[PDB]
């Protein structure tokens, strides 16, 4: 019955993506 | 006789293991679902003229179910009479239970 | 008739002790094996072989005996298994392609 | 190759790349064991069969460990000794103290192991308690007591592997790890009752058989399962004059270890709707009736009418047995009738398939032949439905093998992937000329399975002769010397035996004359157009039905399990029932009561003790008198006269192939009796996972009860 | 194997990270400089977690086969309250042994002297523990810590891992009886080399090191419990009036 | 098949079962536990005292005193309550097992067995004051029924048969089995082969019998008075209802019992009517393959024709009584 | 033949034609001075060729020991009688005969023992079913006992089928003295 | 009072929809094609992360989801979710405290028992719950990896490390007040003058130049 952080809106975001998930994005297996 | 427990439910839960221990055959026991969807017997008989008093049917019980009263004075007229049903059998343990579980209290340790 | 064989394994526990020798046992005829008791409903019998079994150690002790009493019978060949290498290394096969399977251990 | 190795002294001969555990049975060696299963794939989860090797400092598990070529193995040393015990210490601290309420109890491995490698006490006393697990609804045939799990594993891994059903599995983690459906689903599986077989302990057990016997009080009797054409092996324990369940045996020709749920639950259906007494239709109504007087009435409506030649017409059900087919074949042919039907449709015309070369019908490449099938295409069968056991087989071989797939029909769920390449007879033809065609001519063991659902499609000529004119251009691959790629599936129990003894429609001649007169012998799934409506109709049976509604004489005969019938299954192999109880009521055997009329009809077929008739049997067919063998086909290549002389043309009319198994627990009459059935069916229906669907037990909606099962 | 059959059926090495992680400087300086420091079996650096009752708990490397006693004053600052003031050191983390104040004064920290003590360097997680501190208490909330990582799959650790749990709380509060002790031993061995994997030895370790080093212990506070309740309990832990008080009491308990 | 032998012997049901339990104990390989060794000892002492007033009392009722047989009747009265308190049952108690005996003796039994103990040589004492020196009691049994030491053994003849000619054989003594070797009793020995002898070889074990009684109640140890192992005896109704391993074991032995190994084995015990013995072929499995008992009665009516040639009718009913013929033994 | 020993007991196993010379050297032998028949008794064994298994327990008050001898019998090949050596043995093989169906050749009055004046059958066969084939009543109407085809209000109910799927006794062990065992081939 | 079985709810029922939001499937895509093409199945840990960061807890549509992205059955989903601990299949706080009660927390420093006496206390909860406005949910664990930083406790993603009875309360309180003004949050790591893992009275070892290249073999 306390409120939850559950995700109300279909595209809203609870917890942040995080650094980890953040630098995923940027790996490129060909050399620059 | 056929024992309660102090709620009021049989304590027989149609295990068979007095019937399988039985030297003589004596017992004949159909058990079923019961509505409630607890383990229970459908049919307990007792031929009492193939019985021979051996008492291991009590001792092969883990619920204390079936017991041997202390009565020996029940000669009947005929030997239908002999052929105990479980309506019987229940009806034996209503009235003889204070001397069932006094008989019990006495030897419990030593079984 | 009798009827000579081999006890197969349980499908409910693996001990084979019991497939391990012959039985003979007599067929069920279709009326006189069972029938219900009026009184108590128990069940009745004329068949004065429904409990009788025997043991043989082999096939043809088994039908010895029933030649030397004039038994009737039919011999049933024990059912055996087909041998497979099985690996524990199996499970953890590699497959180049699609998966068709997840082993779930 | 062969290692060779000793285990207690014993020297051993067993294949190279095996485990131990199986070297040890081939040794005549004892290992305890509960994870381990010969069909089932190698776990080393219980730690019971842990062995003595030298030259390893650690006791092995022998179920997952090879065999190499010079291992010492002490299965009785001091270290295996206090290693069993041990662990069944550990197996033993959590279980529940529930034998006298367990239905596992006088037939479980637990008990039997503890008896033999166990110590005689226990040493867990715990004031904290032992683990105790909540139930679980995993649909309304198997009951969960899941606090006597020992986590062997062997029900997921039959429900993953063997079964296709992958919705079983093991959620959390150490002691709380649990056996079940995450969340609660129904079991949605043919051969979902074979997990309550496989468990070593009562934590899967059968509601249906909920607490009604005692494995001890059982008579076991081997015998077949006819409620499907594979015959699979099964064992019937009876408790008196009832049978109280029915379990698979081994024959890894036919079944392996695994029957289906229609099989095990249908003897439900034994006792419920059986005829018992002769009945005679008097002013609408169906009267008892004596048989000294009920076969009069038989008599003397067949004199009233004076039937012509073929007028007299017989239908075979799906459960009858051979001895009942010759017997009836000679009380029709002594009374100028060949009119010879079957229970399916098209089965009062000329089968497509010719009878005359056993190879025509046949399941040639034997049930045991799709253990080493490279590519299969199925026509016109959803095999999950029609042969459940063989669905399993074939899943088998594709999982470890490069097994190709493709059918031709209705297109249904499937437990292994295949190819779909149409539905109708062009997109067979097109098929066997294209792409999987390749297939079928570069793989070394082709298997083409036609299911008898064909057969009584009306294209079935055309059918029949695509498929073997491809056969018969194919060969060397197709028809070697040991290997035939044409296969055709029976779903009843009673059709590769009615072929056998030619109990079939002859000609298009006696197929268009009108019967006066029909013995519906068995059969209850007539198509309406197959029995004239003013015609005199003698039921016999053991099921009141569709057959005994319409009938003017009702004869109850013997059920399956109260008979030692002749049954031949789709591969051709002839098996023997055993019976198991006797005939209830007034019934009376099959092949007795056609003979009986013979004699009220004045024509006594010359047989009167069921070995004469056998004799009879050998006359019409030889492999008829081997039991549990198949007799191969000599002349296998005189097929194509039948399936392509005698089908040259074919009146193609382009209707798509059919489903034939509206509903897999609504199949025959003991089935629809069954309350089993019943509920599987309607909690198939309302995706249902309560255990206590339509039975005994509190609900949320029932805290008083119910009494009724199967409603 | 998985050299054979590892990732994805495929050949694999699963190898630690500070393993692999010293090996480009080992090919870059040379394997004899690597095998300059350590004992003839224990080369090497290697890094040490110093915690629990040090003045300052941290982490440092050392050369293999320091002196247990010459790297926690000296790298830590010293162990709280002094030296006399130890009581007993958890030597390679949960795993390994329990390692009184009397054989911690001379041992040498690698592989060989700490397997020749019953114990194992591990991971060298050296915990310290003072002379003030619950010690059965400290290894009764690791058996607990055993059994909520048990993955389950094999009997002699889903189940023995609680078994040996639900004991370690009774001998903390000292209900049990000093036979009790010895028939928590041989539950360990039976849960030994009966495994799949050395999980089953990670909780066994740990309890046997703690009955052969603190024996006494455990039976004073049976005998703290023995006296409170009036009797020795019964083994499980069930008080000696058990079966007066009309409880479950088999024989032998 | 336990109770199958109270009902051999009708008379002496505790020496029966215990044939049964020392044949299938040693077939088991198995030691039963001290207790129960004294236990069965001292039972099968009381139960011979149980069967010679019957056979002794029977006897002289047949020959025509009618009064001994009512006095030790009493005494007869008096030591079935122990029977139906070790037991429920004042007849047939299936008390003696395989592996010792099936439950513990009540707390107050061994001073009331002493107590009767010390009266009941009075009791003998009067019963011989009637028989034994009557001129009438011994102008019926002496010169009747005489067998030779020789003819004895070449007829089957066991206990007081065999030892009232003069032949010194006891099973205890010779054979010894459960606590017998650990008593101090003898053994008497007749002189001319004739009832009269036969008698009082009857009347001389009465007073042996209440002298290993006393024995016993003095060397009774404390421990288990059933074989600790629940493999093969019953577990506590306490362990069953706690215990896993317990209740496993409760549950196979009433139901399927426990298996012996294969093998036979012929065993004998002094019982009270000669030497009982009985043939047990094991199959390795939970039922026996074949049962045979070995009764003193049966080869004892076997040779009447022969003791009993040229006697008169009168002089047979004397034999019949001197043999001690219970025949739900003989028959079996 | 042979001779086995388990603990305390030596079995002899003898030809049947032996029967007279083997009893009469254990009857009047000075070292084997075996004066009484305890028990002579059958066993049935109908996987053998010779069914019935003749056992024979012997009894030496001299030497205060035991023998067994047993030998072999048939359906129809009888055995001699050895009530010439024990008069004791006499009423034993009318047991054994009258269960049996054994025959015992030169035995005066071999008649049925136990069982019924014209009973038909041999219990102890394992063939025999446990109620046998016929029971007896009074008949009203004969005014005497008659004999009838068995019906049982109760069929008796045989729960053989649960003995254990395992084994539970083993091998055992060789206990053998080194006396009577073959001399072991020392290496080199 | 964590289940191994679904239970049924309002907030999580299989009818609910989820799906990966038209920014999660760019992380989703690189995710999948670490790994060799048809074992595609060795993703399932990292998307059921990704699900609960995007919903708040593995649902059993998260779940769901998650199955068909890689063609699984959905119990082997559920057997992996339920297996390991860091998946939430129950609604959780916005903060999640996991304060480490092994041994070496038990001893490190000031022991973990006043940490969580201090968490309980101005939480105003037991273990295992959350708070009545739903934003701290508090429950213990086993050694965390900060073991030398004793007592520890993280909260999301971050380790407030060497904590003390005083020092929990402020790191929990600030936390609290970061749910509207971002420049309030504690800052991660230990307090108490330690930077992650030195020595707290000077560093013993690592004080001269670090040694670079030069000193290598000169063969190589
Ligand atoms: S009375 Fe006891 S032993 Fe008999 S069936 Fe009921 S529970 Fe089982
Ligand atoms: S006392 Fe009677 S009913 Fe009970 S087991 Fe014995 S014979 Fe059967
Ligand atoms: S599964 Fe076996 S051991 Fe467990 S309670 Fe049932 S019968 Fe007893
Ligand atoms: S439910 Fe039965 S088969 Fe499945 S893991 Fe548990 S014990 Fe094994
Ligand atoms: S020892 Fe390893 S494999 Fe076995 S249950 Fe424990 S963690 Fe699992
Ligand atoms: S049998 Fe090998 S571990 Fe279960
Ligand atoms: S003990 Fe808390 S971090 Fe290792």
């Amino acid at each position: 019955r306390p409120s939850f952080a559950i995700a109300r809106s279909p595209n809203e975001q609870v917890f942040p993506a995080g650094a980890f998930y953040e630098s995923i994005l940027r790996w490129n297996p060909n050399p620059v | 006789a056929l024992r309660r427990y102090p709620s009021g439910e049989e304590r027989c839960i149609a295990c068979k293991l007095c019937e399988a221990v039985c030297p003589a055959q004596a017992i004949t026991i159909e058990a079923e679902e019961r509505a409630d969807g607890s383990r229970r017997t459908t049919r307990y008989d007792i031929d009492m003229t193939k019985c021979i008093y051996c008492g291991f049917c009590q001792e092969s019980c883990p619920v204390d179910a079936i017991v041997e009263s202390p009565n020996a004075e029940y000669a009947t007229e005929t030997r239908e009479e002999l052929l105990y049903n479980k309506e019987k059998l229940l009806a034996n343990g209503d009235k003889w239970e204070p001397e069932l579980a006094a008989a019990i209290r006495a030897d419990a340790p030593y079984r | 008739t009798v009827r000579i064989y081999k006890p197969a394994k349980p499908a409910t526990q693996s001990g084979e002790k019991n497939t391990q020798l012959w039985r003979m046992d007599w067929d069920v005829l279709g009326k006189g094996h069972r029938w219900e008791n009026p009184l108590m409903g128990w069940q009745s019998s004329a068949d004065f072989m429904q409990g009788t079994h025997l043991t043989f150690k082999t096939k043809e002790d088994a039908i010895a005996f029933a030649e030397k009493q004039g038994y009737e019978y039919f011999v049933q060949e024990p059912n055996e298994r087909h041998f497979r290498p099985k690996a524990y290394a199996n499970n953890f096969l590699y497959s180049p392609g699609k998966l068709k399977h997840i082993r779930t251990k | 190759a062969e290692v060779e190795l000793t285990i207690d002294g014993k020297k051993v001969s067993i294949e190279a790349g095996s485990a131990l555990i199986q070297a040890c049975e081939k040794a005549g060696v004892v290992v305890p064991r509960y994870c381990y299963h010969e069909k089932l794939a190698i776990a080393g989860n219980c730690r019971m069969c842990l062995v003595e090797v030298e030259r390893s400092p650690k006791p092995v598990a022998s179920c997952a460990w090879p065999v190499q070529a010079g291992m010492v193995v002490k299965t009785n040393s001091p270290l295996t000794h206090k290693a069993r015990e041990g662990v069944m210490e550990f197996l033993l601290a959590n279980h529940p103290l529930d034998c006298p309420i367990c239905d596992q109890g006088g037939e479980c491995d637990l008990q039997d192991q503890s008896m033999r490698y166990g110590a005689d006490r226990g040493r867990f006393h715990e004031i904290g308690g032992k683990r105790a697990v909540e139930d679980k609804n995993i649909g309304p045939l198997i009951k969960t007591s899941m606090n006597r799990c020992i986590h062997c594993t062997r029900c997921v891994r039959f429900m993953n592997d063997i079964a296709g059903a992958p919705e079983l599995g093991s959620t959390g983690r150490g002691n709380d790890l649990q056996i079940g459906t995450y969340l609660e689903k129904n079991l949605d599986s043919e051969l979902s009752g074979n997990v309550i077989d496989l468990c070593p302990v009562g934590a899967l057990t059968s509601k249906p058989y909920a607490f009604r016997a005692r494995p001890w009080e059982l008579k076991r009797t081997e015998s077949i399962d006819v409620l499907d054409g594979l015959g699979s092996n099964i064992r019937v324990d009876s408790r008196g004059l009832e049978v109280m369940r029915i379990l698979p045996r081994l024959n890894d020709d036919v079944n392996e270890e695994w029957i289906n749920d229609k099989t095990r639950f249908a003897c439900d259906g034994l006792k419920t709707q059986r005829l018992t007494m002769p009945l005679v239709r008097r002013d609408g109504k169906f009267e008892p009736a004596t048989w000294e007087q009920a076969l009069t009435e038989i008599a003397h409506a067949y004199q009233t009418l004076a039937p012509k030649e073929n007028e007299f017409k017989v239908i075979a059900g799906q459960l009858v047995e051979v001895e009942s087919l010759v017997a009836m074949k000679d009380l029709a042919n002594r009374l100028g009738s060949e009119n010879l039907a079957l229970d399916f449709p098209g089965g009062s015309q000329p089968l497509a398939h010719g009878v005359d070369i056993r190879s025509n019908y046949l399941f040639n490449s034997k049930i045991w032949g799709i253990e080493e099938a490279d590519a299969i295409l199925l026509v016109g069968t959803n095999p999950r439905h029609e042969a459940a056991v063989l669905n399993a087989r074939i899943r088998k071989q594709w999982l470890r093998s490069d097994l190709e797939i493709a059918a031709v029909g209705q297109p249904w769920e499937s437990t292994f992937d295949y190819e779909h390449l149409g539905t109708d007879l062009a997109a067979l033809k097109n098929a066997l000329s294209g792409p999987f065609g390749e297939k079928l001519k570069k793989a070394k063991r082709p298997m083409i399975i036609v299911g008898s659902g064909v057969t009584e499609h009306p294209d079935a000529k055309a059918f029949y002769e695509t498929v073997w004119s491809f056969v018969e251009k194919n060969a060397s691959n197709f028809l070697t010397e040991e290997w035939c790629g044409y296969n055709v599936l029976q779903r009843a129990a009673s059709r590769a035996g009615a072929f056998e003894v030619g109990f079939v429609v002859p000609s298009p001649e006696v197929a268009a004359t009108k019967p006066k007169f029909v013995w519906l012998l068995g059969a209850d799934e007539f198509d309406p157009a197959d029995v004239p409506k003013d015609a005199f109709i003698v039921y016999q049976g053991h099921h009141g039905d569709r057959g005994a509604e319409i009938a003017d004489i009702v004869l109850p005969g013997a059920a399956y399990t109260e008979k030692a019938g002749t049954y031949v299954n789709t591969e051709g192999r002839v098996q023997m029932t055993r019976a198991a109880t006797g005939l209830p009521g007034a019934a009376r055997t099959d092949w007795k009561i056609i003979r009986a009329v013979s004699e009220f009809l004045g024509v006594p077929l010359p047989y009167d003790d069921v070995a004469q008739l056998r004799d009879r049997m050998a006359e019409i067919s030889p492999a008829l008198a081997a039991y549990d063998v198949v007799e191969p086909v000599a002349l296998r290549h005189l097929s194509k006269v039948q399936l392509v002389d005698q089908n040259k043309g074919a009146k193609v009319t382009g209707e798509p192939l059919k489903k034939v198994v509206e509903n897999f627990y609504f199949t025959d009459v003991i089935s629809r009796s069954s309350p089993t059935m019943a509920r599987c069916s309607a909690a198939k229906e309302t995706g249902d996972p309560r255990t206590n669907f339509m039975a005994p037990g509190m609900e949320e909606d029932r805290p008083m009860g119910q009494i009724a099962y199967g409603a | 194997f998985p050299a054979a059959v590892g990732l994805f059926g495929c050949p694999s090495t699963v190898a630690n990270v500070e393993t692999v992680s010293v090996a480009p400087t080992i090919c870059r300086r040379g394997g004899a400089w690597f095998a300059s420091f350590g004992r003839e079996r224990n080369h090497g650096t290697k890094l040490f977690c110093i915690s629990g009752h040090v003045n300052n708990p941290c982490t440092v490397e050392e050369e293999m086969s320091i002196p247990m006693r010459e790297l926690i004053e000296k790298h830590c600052g010293g162990v709280r309250g002094g030296w006399d003031n130890l009581l007993a050191v958890i030597p390679g983390g949960s795993s390994t042994p329990i390692l009184p104040k009397h054989i911690c004064d001379d041992q040498l920290m690698d592989f060989d002297a700490l397997k020749d003590s019953q114990s194992g360097l591990g991971t060298a997680a050296v915990i310290v523990m003072d002379k003030s501190t619950d010690v059965v208490r400290a290894i009764s909330r690791l058996s607990h810590f055993y059994r909520h990582e048990s993955c389950g799959q094999c009997t002699p650790c889903r189940e023995g891992s609680k078994w040996t749990d639900q004991i370690m709380k009774r001998f903390e509060k000292g209900m049990g009886r000093p036979r009790e002790i010895d028939m928590l031993q041989e539950l360990t061995k039976q849960v030994e080399g009966h495994t799949i994997c050395a999980l089953g030895e990670a909780f066994a370790w740990p309890i046997q090191g703690l009955i052969r080093h603190f024996r006494p212990e455990l039976e004073a506070r049976m005998k703290k419990f023995a006296e409170e309740t009036g009797g020795q309990a019964l083994a499980g832990g069930w008080t000696h009036d058990s079966r007066q008080k009309g409880r479950l009491v088999s024989p032998g308990m | 098949a336990l109770p199958y032998f109270d009902r051999l012997d009708y008379v002496s049901m505790m020496t029966n079962e215990q044939v049964f339990s020392l044949a299938v104990e040693k077939l088991l390989n198995i030691e039963i536990p001290p207790r129960a060794k004294f236990i069965r000892t001292m039972f099968g002492e009381i139960t011979r005292i149980l069967n010679h007033l019957m056979s002794v009392l029977s006897h002289a009722m047949d020959v025509g005193a009618l009064t001994p047989f009512l006095w030790g009747f009493e005494e007869r009265e008096k030591l079935m309550e122990f029977y139906e308190r070790v037991s429920g049952a004042r007849l047939h108690a299936a008390y003696v097992r395989p592996g010792g005996v099936h439950q513990d003796i009540p707390v107050g039994l061994l001073d009331d067995i002493y107590q009767w103990a010390t009266q009941f040589g009075d009791r003998i004492d009067e019963t011989e004051e009637m028989l034994t020196d009557n001129r009438i009691w011994i102008n019926r049994l002496k010169g009747v029924g005489v067998v030779s030491a020789a003819d004895a053994l070449n007829l089957s003849f066991t206990g007081v048969m065999l030892r009232g000619s003069g032949v010194p054989w006891d099973v205890r003594k010779s054979s010894p089995y459960d606590a017998y070797d650990q008593v101090e009793f003898d053994v008497p020995v007749g002189i001319n082969g004739d009832c009269y002898d036969r008698y009082l070889c009857r009347m001389e074990e009465f007073r042996q019998s209440l002298r290993i009684i006393h024995q016993c109640l003095n060397k009774m140890p404390a421990g288990p008075v059933r074989y600790e192992d629940y493999k093969i005896t019953p577990p506590p109704r306490a362990a069953m209802k706690e215990n896993m391993e317990a209740l496993i074991h409760h549950f196979l032995l009433f139901t399927k019992g426990y298996a012996v190994p294969p093998g036979d084995t012929y065993t004998a015990i002094e019982a009270p009517k000669g030497e009982m013995g009985v043939y047990v072929v094991s199959d390795g499995s939970e039922r026996p393959y074949r049962v045979h008992i070995r009764a003193p009665g049966f080869a004892h009516l076997s040779g009447f024709d022969h003791i009993t040639r040229g006697h008169l009718l009168a002089d047979a009913v004397a034999v019949i009584g001197t043999m001690d013929l219970v025949f739900g033994e003989v028959d079996r | 033949q042979q001779f086995s020993v388990w603990k305390d007991e030596l079995t002899i196993y003898i030809c049947p034609t032996g029967v007279i010379p083997v009893f009469s050297f254990l009857k009047y032998n000075t070292n084997a001075e075996f004066t009484q028949v305890s028990d002579i008794t059958a066993v049935d064994f109908p996987t053998r060729e010779m069914r019935f298994e003749i056992v024979y327990n012997l009894l030496s008050v001299r030497h205060n020991a035991r023998i067994r001898v047993k030998t072999y019998a048939d359906e129809v090949t009888p055995v001699p009688s050895i009530t010439s050596l024990y008069m004791g043995a006499n009423w034993y093989e009318r047991e054994v005969y009258d269960m049996f169906g054994v025959l015992f050749v030169g035995h005066p009055d071999l008649r049925r023992i136990m069982t019924d004046y014209g009973f038909e059958g041999h219990p102890l066969r394992k063939d025999f079913p446990l109620t046998g084939y016929t029971e007896i009543r009074y008949d009203e109407e004969k005014k005497r006992i008659v004999v009838e085809p068995l019906e049982l209000t109760q069929a008796f109910r045989n729960f053989e089928g649960g003995s254990s799927a395992w084994d539970q006794v083993g091998p055992g062990i060789d206990r053998t003295p080194d006396t009577f065992k073959l001399p072991t081939p020392k290496p080199e | 009072d964590t289940l191994m079985v679904h239970r049924n709810t309002p907030e999580n029922n299989p009818d609910i929809p989820f799906k990966f939001t038209p920014e999660n499937e760019k992380i989703i895509e690189q995710i999948l094609k670490r790994y060799p093409p048809q074992y595609k199945k060795a993703a399932v840990m990292p998307l059921l992360d990704l699900g609960q960061r995007q919903h708040g807890f593995c649902s059993i549509s998260v779940m769901n989801e998650v199955a068909r992205i890689l063609e699984m059955p959905p119990m082997r989903v559920y057997e992996v979710a339920s297996f390991y601990t860091m998946y939430n299949r129950t609604p959780v706080g916005k903060f999640h405290v996991q304060a480490c009660t092994t041994t070496p927390c038990q001893l490190g420093g000031c022991g973990s028992d006043a940490i969580v006496k201090a968490i309980k206390e101005h939480l105003g909860i037991n273990q295992g719950e959350t708070t009545p406005d739903g934003l701290f949910t508090f429950i213990e664990v086993e050694c965390l990896g900060a073991c030398v930083n004793a007592p520890m406790v993280q909260i999301n993603d971050d380790y407030y490390e060497d904590l003390t009875p005083e020092t929990i309360k402020q790191v929990l309180t600030a936390l609290k007040e970061s749910v509207n003004d971002v420049s309030k949050a504690p800052k991660p790591g230990p307090q108490s003058g330690r930077q992650s893992c030195e020595n707290s009275a000077g560093l013993t070892s690592l004080t001269s130049e670090p040694w670079g290249p030069e000193k290598t073999r000169p063969d190589l």
